[PDB]
């Protein structure tokens, strides 16, 4: 008597266009904050100690 | 053929209805003029005006296509505002589709317009790029953002010149493709005429009728073209744009190009920024209620005695509009101009429905 | 009838975009 | 990815990189007759002094 | 809209001459000016008015704009 | 000589698809520039701007900016004068035209160096290689005065002299200052030179391939979810008989 | 500057009025002409920005 | 609840004398722009499934419009049914 | 508004089985849209006075927002172009969808457009590559009898490419491109009387289906693989499809001692180099590009496509092997062995279309007893 | 060409499944591999030789080049 | 642009050449002065316009080349501007 996520998405969120929507529109808001936070994290730290971020406390103080 | 040599057109239309092609052939004369200035025109801001005066001085005819261009648009807003006028009083308005596109067809010219007379980079061009672009500034909130992003700065430069190039040089082609789908339209209905009624009943092949009546056409609106090129090429001009831009100094007598007089008469007659905006804005629109404002059980004008004189009313009222775009804003100028607005707004909105209205109470339907 | 509420996610989503996208 | 994309495009039109480049202005103020509205060239636009 | 297909017409007799059978001109000032005249008629109560008050207008507001520019107006 | 000798390829730390540049490198290679080539080469679409941000603070910029005399004007007087230099100015010039430097320069011209790393062949490995690889004519070359062999440079008779050696200059942060160490560092701040885009666009490049590595099989799911009504469907003929 | 109806400036594209504070008093300007950020320095000299 | 709805949508066949009058909008379409010979919703049951939908006969032209209108009634049933039309069915 | 848009996209009748081949006229649409919206915010911010030109540029890839990626993305985005044009072409051959005449034919003149159209556009930025390849192509006119030499000074506005061949130039980069996006939408029309040809060259009027949801997914997922290989060349490898010699400003005085042409021009350059005589190359040269306008008039299979032909497919990949060998020579100097090669392989290539392939076809033909 | 005037079509009868109810992906490695090693090898001979000769004159001519540019005692 | 105008070729060439212009940079990278020639434009009087209104008392004389077409009245104007000094009325005082 219990269904199962995707059946829950569906019911929620896909079935009806306007919640179908809502939910692309939160999605994306929400994926592009997580998703160039990560690949800006997976940038910087193939780089660590290369970039003017890295090394800026050195010379600051302006 | 069928979209041409066979297609059904109304025995009676007039004169008034040559515009439409004269105004096709003033978009060729544009591209074909336009295109040849492009190919010794330069956007840079310390060489654009230097670039002109070396197509008139210089460039072998140089001085006779950009003189033709310069005049060509001016010849373009005459047809314009016929074209316009001619549709307004025979109802031609009722084919909504057409109608509307025209109405675009129009606020793309004027843009048009616009942009290439910032390109020879005189006085005018540069006050005029800067006052018209600010129009964008009465939109709350992000107005000011709005211009900047259209500038490229702070002030009108560089990045200015050069992107307007650019626009004045695609947006005819748009206009022509505009122009096509406004053709599209009316060959679904075909032409209204003088007497507003259906020419079902009288149809006659555009060809050879038309054909020969507009090259009548177009051979009348070379000579009118041609008097001002040949005979008074800067007659229609300002003297002002012969100066090269000056970002420190505006000249004391500054007024729009005459196309745009009568619509800067209205902006100027409203002591508020966002008023004369709407105002502008909403001179122009206006165009587009007038099929909601139509009142008469008739389509033309033709048998309609009250509209007629009202319509006449308009024409010496933008006269009147014209005339006041071009005096200084001091009295009693600036008093005739704001009866001239308000009577403008008056006549279509109120007055023209009204007479409409009248008519058909005394013809009892 | 729906349109209300058809016409009331339109409205969001119409706000969330400009305020997002924008 | 289409916000990004033409957030770019719309991007390149804002001012570039080297009109934002600022700075201040000196003037001689001796050089100013009393009764005289000096104009300058300064960050785009007209400076009245 | 083509031919064939506009509209229906019964009982309409038309008669035409070769445009080579006949006069491009005919009566062209006999008969012309005396249309020309008769439309310019019909018109005039209907377009001049308003370019008149146009005129009235433009004159008066000129000559007030002088007058207001002299020390004795 | 129409013989050709290619550059091979050095490991420098942006050579990767996600591999940035060394801003400290940078910094050093610009001290290199400076110090080194500016006196005859020029680097005409660089400002002091460009540098904020990239390996120098703005006011370390603002104070390198003064350190030089740009020309301004004309006055009120309509005269030029000289003021020390500002964020906005690019680069001084060594010279005003290239006549002038070839005149400076026993006929040859140092050519701009803003671009030097994208206008060559093999890049940084050659100019590196060019730098560190001045040697004796071989046996039964001779050059004319002026000229240097250069086994690198085409013909291998360069008008430049051999512009580094060990401890030409120092650099701000200690590091030793050999040949090599100064051609590494000014290369890599030639490659910032010509591509300043540089590390955005491998910043970018990483976010088009995880997007594309998530697009793409679900746009191909999207494609197989459609078309397997077709890819399934069943055909049978029963013609009358 | 100096034209107008209060010895301020006047703006000839649509008649509006200043005054010698730069104050809009007449026509459709809805503000004030703008007041930079400036300093009196030594000599008789100001620095705006 | 279902057969209220298909009584809405209803049946026709071109020897219906309703025509263009007829409430039904599909059946109306049908009529006026002859999209079919005639049409049957139907609700076939059984002990625990069945066949809900609808049936119809017309040119080999007209299958892609027959459908159009169908399914868009169906459509405007679940999203927009008005009292007036089920008080009819 | 609806139709036309729909019975002229949604319901479009499609073969059930065309392949990824026929993924190239949309790739080549979106490659013409991409040109056309980077091309005109480059156009915002270029200048084309020979004084500036190269310095605009600049301005652009250091100082313009997102200048460098518009850049590159509208360079790259031309490489692409010709990939895509290529493999359209490569397509059309092997089917033998050139039986399509009026379709055919147009997309040759649309080769021809878009050939001139790079070719100017690579002439804007004003660089050594740029001021030669105006030089060398514009006098290809010159081999024109009694007035070459004139029309060649009235294209350039005087006695050598200068000033007002910069500035023409980028008025007819400008315009081009949306002549060819009016001559494509022909194209189209002409394709529409007939829809499209199959992998196996038979009738598909049997098995149709709706270009809309099958062919536009599939065509969604092709845009995604052009863009990754677009940026792929952008993000990672802006310069590798470029010459290092147009980053050096344009001298009137020195032709680099390697000048090269474009990669997509290589192949032509290959067959004109090959021929030690000024018009014989020039007409090598035309009739390297026009000959694709016969190959309708020397299909002489009983089959249109190539797929059940296998002595027409092994000369088509020789063709395509040889068209290999001929880029691959254009990039070498002219000297021993290569000017060997590329006269042989030039040879070739006129050989297998003009001999080679018709015999196949008719052999073939014996073969099936027909 | 529109749907409904194509062309003539008897006696064949068509089955399909809803997207819904089906896998987009039945069978992909153990069914797909298999087509594609067949479809490589159905064509490798027409396509390939053309393309080895291009390897075979690339570096012979390559080679050639070289040696030409060399010692040459005289 | 004299020639054929008001002048023949070599009595354009002869006004040309009484005048001397700018050239360079010559081969040491030099500017250097020479007789000027057909293809030169009429010398500036000032370097700039700072230079022109600091030799006129602040005020600018505008460049000529097209004075006629930049002034409503054109040479009705000019021709009356030039022949119509006269003293100043009575009450009107003019700032040195
Ligand atoms: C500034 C704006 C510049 C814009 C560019 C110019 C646009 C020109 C608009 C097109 C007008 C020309 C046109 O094709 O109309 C033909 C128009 C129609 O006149 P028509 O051919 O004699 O027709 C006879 C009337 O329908 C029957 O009427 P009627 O019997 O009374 O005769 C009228 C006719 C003859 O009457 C007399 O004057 C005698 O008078 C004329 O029109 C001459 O003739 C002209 O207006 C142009 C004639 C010039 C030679
Ligand atoms: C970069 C170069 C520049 C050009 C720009 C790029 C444009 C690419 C051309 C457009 C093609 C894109 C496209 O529509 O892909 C469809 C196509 C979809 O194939 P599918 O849905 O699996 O079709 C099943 C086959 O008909 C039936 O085949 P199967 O069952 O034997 O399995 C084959 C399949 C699965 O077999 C396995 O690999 C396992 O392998 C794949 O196709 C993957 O993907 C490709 O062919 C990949 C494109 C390669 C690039
Ligand atoms: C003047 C005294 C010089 C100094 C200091 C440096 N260079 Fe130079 N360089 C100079 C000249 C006159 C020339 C022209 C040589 C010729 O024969 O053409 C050069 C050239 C270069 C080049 C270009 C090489 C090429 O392939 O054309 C490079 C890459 C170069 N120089 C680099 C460079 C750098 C980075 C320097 C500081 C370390 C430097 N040069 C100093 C003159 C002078
Ligand atoms: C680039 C500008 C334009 C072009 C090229 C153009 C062209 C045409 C042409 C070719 C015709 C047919 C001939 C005629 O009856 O005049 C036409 C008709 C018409 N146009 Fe335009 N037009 C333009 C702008 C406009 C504008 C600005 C309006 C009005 C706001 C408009 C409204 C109409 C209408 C209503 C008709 C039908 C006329 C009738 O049958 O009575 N047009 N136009
Ligand atoms: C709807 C059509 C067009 C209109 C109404 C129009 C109008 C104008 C106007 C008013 C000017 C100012 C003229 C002056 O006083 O100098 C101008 C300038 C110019 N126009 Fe256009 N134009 C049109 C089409 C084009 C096209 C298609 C091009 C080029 C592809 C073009 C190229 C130019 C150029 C280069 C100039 C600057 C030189 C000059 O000022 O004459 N125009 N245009
Ligand atoms: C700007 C260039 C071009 C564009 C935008 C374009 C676009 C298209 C499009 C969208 C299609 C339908 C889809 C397809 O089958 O790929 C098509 C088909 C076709 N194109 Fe092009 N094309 C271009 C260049 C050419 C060239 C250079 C040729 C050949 C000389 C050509 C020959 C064909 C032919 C014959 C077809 C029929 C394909 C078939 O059904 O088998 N096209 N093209
Ligand atoms: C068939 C479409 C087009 C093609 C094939 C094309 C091709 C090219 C090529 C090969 C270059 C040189 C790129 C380089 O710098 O290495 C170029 C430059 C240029 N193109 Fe296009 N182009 C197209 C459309 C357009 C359009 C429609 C415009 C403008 C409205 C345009 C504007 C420019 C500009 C401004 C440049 C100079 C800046 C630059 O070099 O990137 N192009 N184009
Ligand atoms: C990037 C593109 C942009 C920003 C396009 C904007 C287009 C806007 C409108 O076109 C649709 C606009 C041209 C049209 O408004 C309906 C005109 C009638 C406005 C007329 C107009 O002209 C002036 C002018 O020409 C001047 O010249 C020296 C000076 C002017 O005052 C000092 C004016 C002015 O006060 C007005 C109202
Ligand atoms: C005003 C407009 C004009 C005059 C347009 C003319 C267009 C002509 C053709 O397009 C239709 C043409 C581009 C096309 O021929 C079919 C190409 C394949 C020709 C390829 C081509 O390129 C070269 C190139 O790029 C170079 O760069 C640095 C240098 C070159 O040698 C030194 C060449 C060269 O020797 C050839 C044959
Ligand atoms: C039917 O209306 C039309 C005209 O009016 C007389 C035209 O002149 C022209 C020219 C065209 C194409 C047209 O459609
Ligand atoms: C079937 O032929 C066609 C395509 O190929 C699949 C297209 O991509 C596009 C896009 C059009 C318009 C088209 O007609």
């Amino acid at each position: 008597v219990a269904p199962t996520l995707t059946a829950r998405l569906y019911s929620l969120l896909f079935r009806r266009t306007s919640t179908f929507a809502l939910t692309i529109v939160v999605g994306a808001l929400f994926f592009e904050r997580a998703f160039d936070q990560g690949a800006d994290a997976i940038y910087e730290h193939i780089n660590e100690g290369k970039l003017w971020k890295h090394i800026k406390h050195k010379y600051e103080n302006k | 053929n069928n979209a041409f040599i066979d297609l059904p057109a109304p025995s009676n239309i007039s004169s008034w209805w040559n515009f439409g092609s004269l105004l096709g052939i003033c978009l060729i004369l544009q591209i074909l003029t336009g295109l040849f200035l492009a190919m010794h025109y330069t956007s840079d801001t310390t060489t654009a005006f230097s670039s002109v005066t070396h197509i008139c001085r210089d460039v072998n005819y140089g001085w006779i296509i950009r003189y033709m261009h310069a005049n060509g648009a001016s010849m373009f807003f005459i047809c314009l505002y016929m074209h316009v006028g001619r549709g307004l009083y025979y109802g031609s308005y009722t084919f909504l589709e057409t109608w509307n596109i025209g109405v675009i067809l129009l606020l793309t010219v004027m843009a048009t317009a616009f942009m290439g007379y910032v390109l020879p980079w005189g006085q005018m061009s540069f006050w005029g790029a800067t006052v018209i672009t600010n129009l964008l500034s009465a939109i709350p909130y992000i107005g000011t953002n709005l211009v900047e992003w259209i500038w490229g700065g702070f002030s009108v430069d560089k990045a200015t010149l050069t992107r307007f190039f650019a626009f004045h040089f695609i947006l005819p082609f748009i206009i022509m493709a505009i122009a096509m789908v406004h053709l599209l339209f009316l060959h679904e209905t075909g032409s209204n005429n003088p007497t507003g009624i259906s020419s079902d009943v009288d149809k006659i092949p555009f060809h050879p009728y038309y054909t020969i009546k507009d090259i009548l056409g177009a051979l009348l609106l070379i000579l009118a073209l041609m008097l001002l090129v040949l005979f008074a090429p800067d007659l229609l001009g300002d003297p002002d744009n012969y100066t090269p831009a000056n970002p420190l100094n505006t000249p004391p007598h500054i007024k729009p190009e005459w196309y745009f007089l009568f619509a800067y008469a209205i902006l100027r007659s409203i002591p508020n920024k966002l008023g004369g905006v709407l105002a502008l804005a909403f001179s122009i629109l206006i165009l587009a209620l007038i099929p909601l404002l139509h009142t008469s059980k008739q389509r033309s004008m033709m048998f309609r005695p009250l509209s007629q004189c009202l319509f006449w009313a308009l024409v010496a009222d933008l006269l009147t509009l014209t005339w006041i775009g071009g005096q200084p804003v001091e009295h009693p100028y600036i008093t005739i101009g704001q009866l001239a607005s308000v009577l403008y707004f008056l006549l279509i909105l109120v007055l023209m429905p009204t007479a409409g209205t009248i008519e058909n109470k005394l013809l009892k339907w | 009838r729906n349109w209300v509420p058809t016409a009331q996610l339109w409205g969001a989503v119409g706000a969330v975009g400009l305020v997002s996208a924008t | 990815a289409a916000k990004n994309v033409v957030s770019q495009f719309v991007s390149s039109m804002s001012a570039s990189a080297d009109v934002l480049a600022m700075s201040k202005i000196e003037i001689k103020l001796s050089d100013i007759p009393e009764g005289k509205n000096m104009a300058f060239k300064w960050r785009g636009k007209p400076l009245f002094v | 809209r083509q031919f064939g297909h506009l509209t229906r017409v019964r009982h309409v007799i038309t008669y035409s001459l070769s445009p080579f059978e006949q006069r491009a001109f005919p009566h062209y000032f006999s008969k012309g000016i005396p249309n020309v005249l008769r439309r310019t008629r019909a018109c005039i109560l209907r377009v001049a008015p308003p370019f008149v008050a146009f005129y009235l207008v433009y004159t008066w507001g000129t000559q007030e704009f002088e007058k207001s520019k002299r020390k004795n107006p | 000589s129409d013989l050709e000798l290619h550059p091979p390829s050095y490991p420098w730390s942006h050579r990767g698809l996600l591999s940035s540049l060394d801003h400290t490198s940078i910094r050093r290679g610009f001290q290199v520039y400076k110090q080194v080539c500016s006196s005859c080469h020029s680097m005409d679409y660089v400002a002091y701007r460009h540098l904020v941000g990239v390996c120098y603070t703005e006011d370390e910029a603002k104070a390198l900016a003064e350190e030089v005399e740009v020309q301004d004007g004309p006055n009120e007087d309509g005269e030029m004068f000289m003021r020390p230099g500002k964020l906005s100015d690019y680069f001084p010039k060594p010279y005003p035209n290239p006549e002038a430097a070839r005149a400076a320069n026993n006929g040859a011209l140092p050519p701009d160096l803003s671009y030097i790393v994208r206008a060559r062949h093999g890049g940084e490995d050659y100019v590196f290689s060019l730098l560190t690889g001045y040697c004796e004519p071989p046996t039964g070359v001779s050059l004319r005065e002026g000229l240097y062999f250069n086994p690198y440079f085409p013909g291998q008779a360069i008008g430049m002299a051999p512009p580094i050696y060990n401890e030409v200059l120092e650099f701000d942060d200690g590091t030793p200052a050999t040949m090599s160490q100064v051609a590494k560092d000014v290369c890599t701040f030639l490659r910032w030179a010509a591509e300043p885009e540089h590390d955005h666009r491998k910043r970018m490049g990483l976010k088009m391939l995880l997007m594309m590595g998530l697009l793409l099989p679900l746009v191909y799911a999207m494609k197989r979810h459609k078309w397997s009504v077709l890819k399934s469907r069943k055909l049978a003929y029963r013609p009358p008989k | 500057a100096n034209a107008g109806d209060f010895g301020g400036y006047y703006c000839p594209c649509h008649g509006s009025h200043y005054d010698a504070s730069g104050r809009i008093r007449k026509g459709p300007a809805p503000l004030n002409l703008e007041v930079p950020s400036y300093e009196f320095t030594s000599d008789d000299m100001v620095i705006v920005g | 609840a279902l057969q209220v709805a298909n009584a809405i949508i209803g049946h026709y066949d071109c020897t219906y004398g309703g025509g263009a009058h007829l409430s039904s909008p599909l059946a109306s379409i049908a009529a006026t722009n002859k999209l079919c010979q005639s049409f049957q919703t139907f609700n076939i049951c059984y002990a625990d499934t069945g066949l809900l939908g609808a049936h119809f006969v017309c040119d080999h032209m007209s299958i892609d419009d027959m459908m159009f209108v169908l399914q868009g009634q169906w459509m405007r049933l679940c999203t927009s049914a008005t009292e007036s039309e089920v008080l009819r069915g």
